[PDB]
């Protein structure tokens, strides 16, 4: 999987909270299922196939979490 | 306290009805149609019960699935 | 693609919910957000939104509404 050749998530930055620094992309068997934005150095709960997963982000938007087999959530910084 | 971000997938002019219904919920700051297919609602606010909102969506609009819960950072 | 910002007299009686619901249900709307410290302005973004109709609807159904901004 190569996040250079996946087009941008369709997003909306709420103007009353800070602008989240990361794009994310969710894949089942290396096929894109879903996408959006998230904060760096933070966390979010996401439905990934049948399971809720606590996803932690570091300051470079790398995403760690216990992903069910066949599924991954990958992250990268938005421009700046 | 911190603001919430909730993303809901909805079967969807159901889009207007869904947006109207979520936008009418107490503590909502914003609603946005997100995803390539505009089949997701992103809600930002405070004191939103996502279970209460999914129930209202299912009873008023159609199939609704909670995809994401997270807080605003600062 | 349009951004429209409207000041609404939203004082009391869940006038905010009423006005967010009304704007959220409008044709062409992708996003609606309460903006300003006091959350007393509404930011509407989408395609083919009629800002005249929307202002009319808000004065009819909610309270006084002023166009602060339209941009493209």
């Amino acid at each position: 999987i190569d996040l250079s050749r996946e087009r941008d998530p369709n997003f909306f930055d709420n103007p009353g909270i800070p602008v989240p620094e990361c794009f994310w992309f969710m894949f089942k068997n290396n096929v894109r299922q879903d996408d959006g934005t998230c904060y760096s150095s933070w966390k979010m709960d996401m439905k990934v196939g049948p399971n809720w997963v606590h996803i932690k982000s570091d300051d470079n938007c790398n995403l760690s979490g216990d992903f069910p087999p066949g599924w991954i959530v990958l992250g990268k910084k938005r421009p700046g | 306290g911190l603001k919430q971000k909730i993303v809901i997938k909805v079967a969807m002019n159901c889009r207007s009805k869904a947006m109207a219904l979520v936008a009418s919920t107490g503590g909502v700051d914003s609603v946005a149609l997100v995803g390539d297919l505009r089949d997701k609602i992103e809600v930002v606010g405070y004191g939103i019960d996502p279970i209460k909102l999914i129930s209202a969506l299912r009873k008023k609009v159609g199939d609704a699935e909670l995809l994401q819960v997270s807080q605003a950072k600062k």
